[PDB]
């Protein structure tokens, strides 16, 4: 009764009181989910209608742990704000009391904020490439000056050549640079197609440099002079197939034929998953 | 004159010197 009713609203207090605190904490991990949640009543979320609600594939920064059954954090979008994530455990313990009524982990640690990859228009290694993707990490470094590193990725990290304890250290290290919430962007040369991190737990913005015309790339290869010309082939093969691939494999297209407005483009984009991944105070 | 040719072939034009541009862009950093 209102015997009850001392400590069962007594908790809520005790929980709201943790929630207002963790709002101003740093992010302890992000995750990237395997699964949805949408907080049901009988879910019993430590304050009602606190708990935050997500699709698989969201990403979700998280503060802190509240108990053995929840955490405190939230999604990671525009206007969204803090609140109660379920634990796996308190996951797996909803499914089964419902199959219980009636008669794959949830969660993937990935970096706080999500390493930036260019691939195309072809492959890397050849002056289109790689003189193309130039330009644009040297307009983002001053673009962003003083919220972003630039680095660059010898190894290869889609083996998660490169042994497998320089592979690790490597995505360790990309994984630390994001720790405080500045972008992250990797000049990775290994990395041509987005399929290539797809199992890892990186879980990149995939930056397409798309060339719509492939007449246009073959004259742009060809103005390389033959050196380049040679390997024309094997970069025409390679633009096709990245133009083979859905759209939604790819998180920016840049199609836009100059460099300025590709640019403005890909900082439109970036400046938005900044707010989304720093939400007012 | 196929008019859809030669637009496209314009297109095609300033395509090319955009991202001939955008080459040159990276060269002198
Ligand atoms: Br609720
Ligand atoms: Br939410
Ligand atoms: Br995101
Ligand atoms: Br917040
Ligand atoms: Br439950
Ligand atoms: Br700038
Ligand atoms: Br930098
Ligand atoms: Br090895
Ligand atoms: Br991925
Ligand atoms: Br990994
Ligand atoms: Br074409
Ligand atoms: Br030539
Ligand atoms: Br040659
Ligand atoms: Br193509
Ligand atoms: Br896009
Ligand atoms: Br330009
Ligand atoms: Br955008």
């Amino acid at each position: 009764e209102e015997d009850r009713e001392a400590v069962r609203r007594e908790a809520e207090r005790q929980a709201q009181a943790q929630l207002e605190k963790a709002k101003t904490k740093p992010v302890a991990f992000a995750v990237r989910t395997n699964v949805s949640y949408s907080a049901a009543h009988e879910d019993d979320v430590p304050v009602p209608g606190m708990a935050i609600s997500f699709e698989a594939k969201d990403f979700l920064h998280v503060k802190e742990k509240f108990n053995n059954d929840w955490w405190i954090g939230r999604l990671v979008k525009e206007g969204c704000e803090i609140g109660f994530i379920p634990s796996p455990v308190k996951l797996e313990n909803m499914r089964l009391q419902h199959e219980q009524r009636a008669k794959t982990p949830p969660y993937d640690v990935v970096p706080s904020m999500r390493p930036v990859v260019l691939v195309g228009p072809s492959l890397k290694g050849y002056e289109v490439t790689d003189m193309m993707q130039k330009a644009l990490f040297d307009f983002l470094k001053h673009r962003f000056e003083g919220r972003i590193s630039i680095t660059r990725v010898t190894a290869d990290i889609s083996l998660a050549r490169s042994s497998l304890a320089e592979v690790q250290s490597e995505i360790e290290r990309i994984f630390e640079l994001a720790r405080t919430l500045q972008l992250v962007v990797l000049d990775a040369d290994t990395i041509n197609h987005p399929a290539q991190l797809s199992k890892t737990s990186l879980a990149p913005i995939v930056v397409y440099v798309k060339i719509s015309s492939p007449k246009v790339l073959q004259r742009l290869i060809k103005s390389r002079g033959k050196s380049q010309a040679k390997h024309l082939n094997v970069q025409m093969v390679a633009a096709d197939k990245l133009a083979q691939c859905p759209p939604e494999l790819f998180d920016v297209i840049l199609d836009e034929n100059q460099l300025e407005d590709a640019c403005e483009h890909l900082a439109d984009y970036l400046e938005a998953y900044w707010k989304a991944t720093h939400p007012p105070s | 004159g196929d008019f859809q040719k030669l637009r496209e072939k314009q297109q095609l034009e300033e395509d090319l010197k955009g991202y001939l541009d955008w080459i040159t862009q990276a060269e002198d950093i």
